[PDB]
């Protein structure tokens, strides 16, 4: 409904600079990891797909819980309580069906109680001030993928693939606004599949180019090449299924000629 | 499945 | 907290609650406290005051209801709007001899757009208007409010929640079970309200939904795939529902001049990718003349 379109990109691009967590959270944070949150969200990934939970569900729950972690030190321990709680107010605000609380609480193999989980979701709602209607990456490619001509499935399931992927690593996709990471997404997806490029109709529409998006693609087309290796797997193993047009699948570019 | 914990 | 507001009465009641107006003993400032039990044990904040407050913090606008502040205890949470006076409805119900003139309802509509292109514009859909959730106060403002049925949507949207907009107001493209719906819905909505607040009544008061489908199409004709393509393919299009012919629409709305009939079936289009948006629907001559009317009362 290119009516609203244009003002909901502009203003999706307001926010995504004031919903955007502090890139070095994690060196004052005494006594957890990147690699720590890597295991954090590539477990949220399971949860996404044991409950058939939408990928933009994924997408506000990490925005969630890197937000809350900008501010609020936490113990190793209780890492996974802010995340399951994460996840769970993203489906409340996000999902037709969310999880029952009970279903949270039973993910986590019973390390938290149910009335740990409910106190941690208020803790984070007075965090983040009921701030939840965050943009994310997912938001973004969505528009762009409005600009394929015609539109091809594979690219856009391999941009989500990808746009996943940065979900894992603070270091270094923290730096990076959700919508340079779906230029970046979007423009790799499209180069892998088609060995087309970033269309000049986004650049009217984002003022990014491929110029500006270098320093992103550099890190996105290394993640990609090295993610058979990366300790982290469950956004691999997703995107292997037939929803998704099994992109993980495909080989990755060795060169993107820039 | 439990994460950090014991 | 809590502490600086004095409770004055009872206004009305929600889903998980009820509201009362209640003022500000420091400021003065006159508000509607929403409250909404909690508990524990239970699943937490219900996910319609997760929405209505995240969504509602990021419009701000002189004809949507101001949220004003969350008080959330340990216990409690409160939520505190601004206060207005009354509702649409319970202000027709007050206007029977008096209908309203049509220079309110020209205002009302127009506030009215305005509001909504704001939700659509940063990307919020109502999916609630009807008049019991449209607020007035005593200087003429109309407002949206009750956005707990609201959800943020996305460019291009996704499959929603179909359980979706009070029956008598809800979009033909809901009740044929539609994959996707986005802000038309919103403008059916205030095309059934605009011709309500002219003749008073309903426009499409159906019990169910195939009656509310029927009456539909009895007003504006059984559609087709000239009048909107894809319809005979939708999930609950049925080959067997009768073909009626579309009215004149000076019938549908006797009062109407040309250019209120104009913007009406503007409103009332089939096909939701033709129906007007709000924002287009400002520039619709029959605002030409429009002004802020106070309530005649």
């Amino acid at each position: 409904v290119p009516d609203y379109h244009e003002d909901i990109h502009t203003y999706l691009r307001e926010m995504e600079v004031k919903c955007k967590p502090k890139v070095g959270y994690m060196k004052k944070q005494p006594d957890i990891t990147n690699s720590m949150r890597a295991i954090l969200v590539d477990w949220l990934v399971e949860v996404g797909e044991e409950y058939k939970l939408q990928n933009e569900t994924l997408h506000l729950a990490v925005n969630y819980i890197d937000r809350f972690l900008s501010s609020m030190s936490v113990l190793r321990g209780k890492l996974q309580l802010v995340g399951t709680a994460a996840m769970l107010l993203a489906s409340k605000f996000e999902e037709i069906y969310p999880p029952e609380v009970a279903e949270f609480v039973y993910i986590t193999d019973d390390t938290y109680t149910k009335k740990q989980v409910l106190r941690m979701e208020h803790l984070v709602l007075k965090v983040l001030t009921f701030d939840l209607a965050a943009p994310t990456v997912n938001q973004f490619l969505t528009q762009y993928f409005l600009h394929q001509q015609p539109a091809n499935c594979k690219v856009e399931s391999l941009a989500m693939f990808l746009g996943e992927l940065s979900l894992i690593d603070a270091d270094p996709y923290l730096k990076y606004l959700p919508s340079v990471i779906a230029g970046a997404a979007f423009h790799l997806a499209l180069y892998t599949v088609t060995g087309q490029s970033w269309p000049e109709s986004l650049i009217r529409k984002t003022g990014y180019t491929l110029e500006s998006l270098k320093p992103c693609l550099m890190d996105l087309h290394q993640t990609y090449l090295k993610a058979p290796q990366h300790a982290q797997q469950s956004i691999r193993e997703k995107y292997k299924n037939s929803k998704y047009h099994g992109v993980s699948l495909l080989n990755p570019p060795e060169t993107l000629n820039l | 499945r439990n994460l950090f914990g014991p | 907290s809590m502490e600086n507001f004095q409770k004055v009465e009872k206004i009305g009641e929600g889903t998980y609650g009820v509201v009362y107006k209640a003022r500000n003993k420091l400021t003065g400032e006159v508000v509607a406290l929403k409250k909404i039990r909690l508990d524990t044990e239970t699943e937490g904040v219900p996910s319609t005051a997760i929405r209505e407050i995240s969504l509602l913090k990021e419009l701000n606008h002189p004809n949507i209801v101001k949220l004003l502040d969350v008080i959330h205890t340990e216990n409690k949470l409160y939520l505190v709007f601004e206060f207005l006076h009354q509702d649409l409805k319970k202000f027709m119900d007050a206007s029977a001899l008096t209908g309203i003139p049509l220079p309110l309802i020209k205002s009302y509509l127009f506030q009215l757009l305005q509001g909504l292109a704001f939700c659509h514009s940063h990307r919020v859909l109502h999916r609630d208007l009807k008049p019991q959730n449209l607020l007035i106060n005593t200087e003429g403002a109309i407002k949206l409010a009750d956005f707990g049925l609201a959800r943020a949507f996305g460019v291009p949207v996704r499959t929603y929640t179909h359980e979706v907009v009070t029956l008598w107001y809800r979009a033909p493209e809901i009740l044929l079970g539609c994959k996707y719906y986005s802000t038309a819905v919103d403008i059916w909505s205030l095309g059934c309200i605009f011709a309500e607040m002219v003749t008073r009544r309903a426009l499409f008061p159906g019990d169910s939904e195939i009656d509310q489908l029927f009456r539909i199409f009895r007003t504006l004709g059984t559609p087709d795939e000239v009048v909107w393509p894809g319809v005979t393919s939708m999930p609950d299009y049925k080959p067997s529902f009768p073909k009626w012919a579309r009215q004149d629409f000076s019938k549908v709305v006797p009062p109407l001049d040309e250019d209120g009939r104009s913007l009406l079936s503007q409103m009332l289009h089939y096909d939701p990718n033709k129906r007007i948006s709000a924002k287009a629907a400002l520039a619709h001559p029959f605002f030409q003349d429009v002004t802020k009317p106070v309530p005649h009362l």
